[PDB]
Parts: structure tokens; C-alpha cells; sequence
């Protein structure tokens, strides 16, 4: 198997 | 926007990874020696430390690195896979106590996530929750120094 | 002299967030 | 929650020049700290209790461009090295610190928060020194206590061989004094 990225978290809450 | 924390998944379970110093770190008990997916194909771990329950691959795309803590503060903050922040008082090198204990469910899937200080800098990587009868009152963590050392 | 102009901003009130899949 | 920050450029070189001359800025404002520029330099301005404060050595006595044209300064204190304009509509203000903490966190124009240990009413030392070039552009930026409250505004850096190890700042107390002056 392989580790896949299913999402991300931005600590500053930056919308941009 | 780039993220410091990647929400990752393996066949068995889902957890977190945190980019620090250009390396995407996570817990060996979640990834093992597994490789990480990329548009160019599986990229192998740069560091694997079964002892410290620490593995690391080079930082993925759409990510940004977190800065290690240098203020020594013991007022930590754990970030969960749901982006929830949990105040934690540092009890020791790799131990901290929730200021308000939560059900293990609340901290579930967050291993690999970051333990932040008041400046939002990485203090450690969430190792495992220490719970008494289903309520997590403390956490076990890998200090950034171990990461700094390992690399 | 010319006026001081706002060319950007720095936001402190942001909380951790899961980047939306768009 | 820990202090985290992000930056956003809302305007470029040519839009900035026109706006400086025009004095009319129609752009929407958000945030506690504004990245600010004159034709000569770029620095920071912090909104505290409804007033957008900055360093006099950067703003001088200039007006601030707003959607209604230039806005004259509310407070000017060459001695305190402070100037203040009414906070722009859309900004959010920080409130002064009330915990007497000596562990401050300087927010830079790149949205990085760096720890500094208070060593007097107007000085603190970086727990981790940085090149002076990294601190350039941050004058007028906030020094926050662990709770996210304004303790002071970055003013000058104490550096040697091009490395800053300490920072000189304007304590909020001087703000209250300037307002009643
Ligand atoms: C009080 C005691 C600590 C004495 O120390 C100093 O005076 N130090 C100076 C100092 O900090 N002076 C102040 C002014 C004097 C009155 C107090 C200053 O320039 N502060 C700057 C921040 C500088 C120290 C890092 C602040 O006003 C500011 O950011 N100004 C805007 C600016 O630098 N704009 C540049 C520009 O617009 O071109 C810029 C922007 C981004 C990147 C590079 C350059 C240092 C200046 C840089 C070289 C080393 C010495
Ligand atoms: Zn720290
Ligand atoms: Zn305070």
C-alpha cells in the first residue's frame, strides 16, 4: 500500500 | 494556499503528517515503512525511526514547513485532523495534559499532527493519546529535537 | 507628500482550517 | 489557541503609486495589521483599539489613502515616534495586554511570529536571532503577549555584523499617553 494525502490543514486559516 | 499539516490515509487507517524543516513527518505506527503517493509515483521515506515511532518523507506539494519552537513554552496546543485546537500543558519531554480532557474519539486520527507553542511553532509531533476509560486527559509526543536530530 | 497606502494585510484572527477541495 | 498569522498582498507597485497621489483607496480592508507603503518605503501599521498606529519614522505626517480620499492623522508624536489614523473600515483591532507577561511574540511583515524575551519596558531579545534583512519592513508591527494582545510596536533592531539579537519597541503605554497629548 502507499500513504496518500487526502486533505490539508493551513494553521493560519488562510483563505487566499 | 499551502498546508503545514497533511491529512493522510493508508488502507488500514487515516491519520496526520506535519511538515517541519522540509520533511513531512508522521508516526511509524501509521505509515510503517510505507511510501508516499505523488504525481510522479511513490516516493520513499527519507528517515524511518521505529524506536521513536518517527518516519519522514520529503515534503509533498501544496505544503509548507512549520518552524521548530525556540521559546521553550510549556503552554502547548494540539491541532486535530478536524482542525480543532486543544490546549495542552506540557508535563515533560514527551508528555502533556489536556486543559480539558476529551473523549478519545475527539483526538482520534490526529497522530502525526503538531504540538504547537504560543507562537504557532512546532514543539513536537503527536505520538499517542493517554486516556483513562475512554477520556483522553494527556498526550504522548515526539519532541522537535528528535526530528532535528534524526535529520 | 503622497498618502501612505495599504499594499497588503497580515491576519492574526485566523484559526487552523482544512483547505477546501476546489 | 496559538498565535498564527498570514499575509496577503492587495496591491502592486503601480496601483500603489496612483493611490498615493490620488489618496483614494477603494480596496476592502481586513486584518489587524496593514502592510503599508509610501513612495520611499514599506513598513507596517497596527490597529489597536480602533486606531491604526504606525512608526513616525516611516509615515511622517502623511495622510492615509482611504475610500473617501486622504485621511489626516489623529495622533502625531515625533518624540514617541508614533502616528495614528482612524482604523480603516474593515480592519480588526488588537487590545492592549493586561497580564504583564515578559514573553512577547513579534509578528513580521512576512507573517512570521518570532519569540522575544522582554528585558525592559522598551526592549526584548530574540530567542533566535535573525538577519537584519529579515526584520526590515516590519517597523510598526505588533509585539504580542501569549494571549495575542498588543504589548508594543516594533521600532528598531539591536544588531551586529548584520544579525539582530534584540529589538527596541514602543510600549502601548506610550500610545495612551500620545492620545492624551
Ligand atoms: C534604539 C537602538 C536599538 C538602536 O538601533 C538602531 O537604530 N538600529 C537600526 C534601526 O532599527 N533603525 C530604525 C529607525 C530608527 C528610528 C529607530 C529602522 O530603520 N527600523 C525599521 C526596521 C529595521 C531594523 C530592521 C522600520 O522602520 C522599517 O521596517 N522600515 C521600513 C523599511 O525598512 N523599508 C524597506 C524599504 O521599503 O525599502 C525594506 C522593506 C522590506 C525589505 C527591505 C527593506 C537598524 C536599521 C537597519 C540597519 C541596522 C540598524
Ligand atoms: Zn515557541
Ligand atoms: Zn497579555
Amino acid at each position: 500500500g502507499s500513504v496518500v494525502i487526502v486533505g490539508r490543514i493551513v494553521l493560519s486559516g488562510k483563505p487566499a | 494556499v499551502e498546508g503545514e499539516v497533511q491529512i493522510v490515509s493508508t488502507a488500514t487507517q487515516t491519520f496526520l503528517a506535519t511538515c517541519i524543516n522540509g520533511v513531512c513527518w508522521t508516526v511509524y505506527h501509521g505509515a510503517g515503512t510505507r511510501t508516499i503517493a505523488s504525481p510522479k509515483g511513490p516516493v520513499i521515506q527519507m528517515y524511518t525511526n521505529v524506536d521513536q515511532d518517527l518516519v519522514g518523507w520529503p515534503a509533498p506539494q501544496g505544503s509548507r514547513s512549520l518552524t521548530p519552537c525556540t521559546c521553550g513554552s510549556s503552554d502547548l496546543y494540539l491541532v486535530t485532523r478536524h482542525a480543532d485546537v486543544i490546549p495542552v500543558r506540557r508535563r515533560g519531554d514527551s508528555r502533556g495534559s489536556l486543559l480539558s480532557p476529551r473523549p478519545i474519539s475527539y483526538l482520534k486520527g490526529s497522530s502525526g499532527g503538531p504540538l504547537l507553542c504560543p507562537a504557532g511553532h512546532a514543539v513536537g509531533l503527536f505520538r499517542a493519546a493517554v486516556c483513562t476509560r475512554g477520556v483522553a486527559k494527556a498526550v504522548d509526543f515526539i519532541p522537535v529535537e528528535n526530528l532535528e536530530t534524526t535529520m
